[PDB]
C-alpha cells in the first residue's frame, strides 16, 4: 500500500545505524505498461552482438 | 583456494564473525584441481554440532 | 534454480583455531617489471610497442594477504 515504511538492520563494522525508507505505489490499468532501457558496449569485448 | 563474495556481513548466532546474508558468490576448486566450481546462490547455515 | 543433490545428518566434524603456527613470513612483493599479475586490455592487443594504458592494476610491490590451508590433525593412518 502506499505509505508504507520499511526499515533494516546494519552490522556494526558498517558504521551501525538502521537502514530507513518509504515506498509509494501506483496502479493498474486494464493493459499493462512496462519500462524497457538500452545500452551498447564497444570495447568491452569482440564485436559481436 | 575458496572464495565467498558478498555485499552484506554480519556475526553468527554465537556472534562470531562470518555471517552474510542474502545472494553469496561460492567459488569452490575440486577435482583435485581441475574443477573450478561456482555458484550465486543462497547459503543457509546448519543447527548441529 | 539448478540442480543440487541434497545434504546428509549435520554433525560438522571439530574445527581447530591455530593461527599461531600459521604465522608465518613469506612475503612475495609483485615486481611490475617481472610484469605478474597484470591485467590485459579488455577487447584490444598491440605487438612490439610500448604504450601508456589507463586501468586497474595494482600498486608495486606489496606484502599483500598470503594466508594458507594444511593438513588436519594425524595420528598414524
Ligand atoms: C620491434 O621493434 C623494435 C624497435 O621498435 C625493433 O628493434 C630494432 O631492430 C632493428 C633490426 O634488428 C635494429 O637495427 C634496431 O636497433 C632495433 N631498435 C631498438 C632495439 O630499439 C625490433 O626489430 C622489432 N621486432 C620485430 C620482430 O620486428
Ligand atoms: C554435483 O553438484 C552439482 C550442483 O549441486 C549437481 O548439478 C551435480 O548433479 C552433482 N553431481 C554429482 C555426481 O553429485
Amino acid at each position: 500500500e502506499d505509505g508504507d515504511y520499511y526499515r533494516k538492520q546494519l552490522s556494526p563494522l558498517e558504521g551501525g545505524g538502521w537502514l530507513v525508507a518509504s515506498g509509494s505505489t501506483v496502479a493498474m490499468t486494464e493493459q499493462l505498461q512496462m519500462g524497457f532501457g538500452i545500452t551498447v558496449q564497444y570495447g568491452t569485448d569482440t564485436n559481436s552482438v | 583456494p575458496a572464495f565467498m563474495l558478498g555485499s552484506s556481513v554480519g556475526n553468527f548466532s554465537d556472534g562470531k564473525m562470518g555471517r552474510f546474508f542474502n545472494h553469496t558468490l561460492v567459488l569452490l576448486p575440486d577435482g583435485c584441481g581441475t574443477l573450478l566450481r561456482a555458484f550465486y546462490c543462497i547459503l543457509e547455515p546448519r543447527s548441529g554440532n | 534454480v539448478d540442480v543440487g543433490p541434497d545434504s546428509v545428518k549435520s554433525a560438522c566434524i571439530e574445527v581447530d583455531i591455530q593461527q599461531t603456527f600459521f604465522d608465518k613470513t613469506w612475503p612475495r612483493p609483485i615486481d611490475v617489471s617481472k610484469a605478474d599479475g597484470i591485467i590485459y586490455p579488455q577487447g584490444r592487443t598491440y605487438s612490439n610497442i610500448t604504450i601508456t594504458y589507463q586501468g586497474l592494476f595494482p600498486y608495486q610491490g606489496d606484502h599483500g594477504d598470503m594466508y594458507v590451508y594444511s593438513a588436519g590433525h594425524a595420528t598414524g593412518t
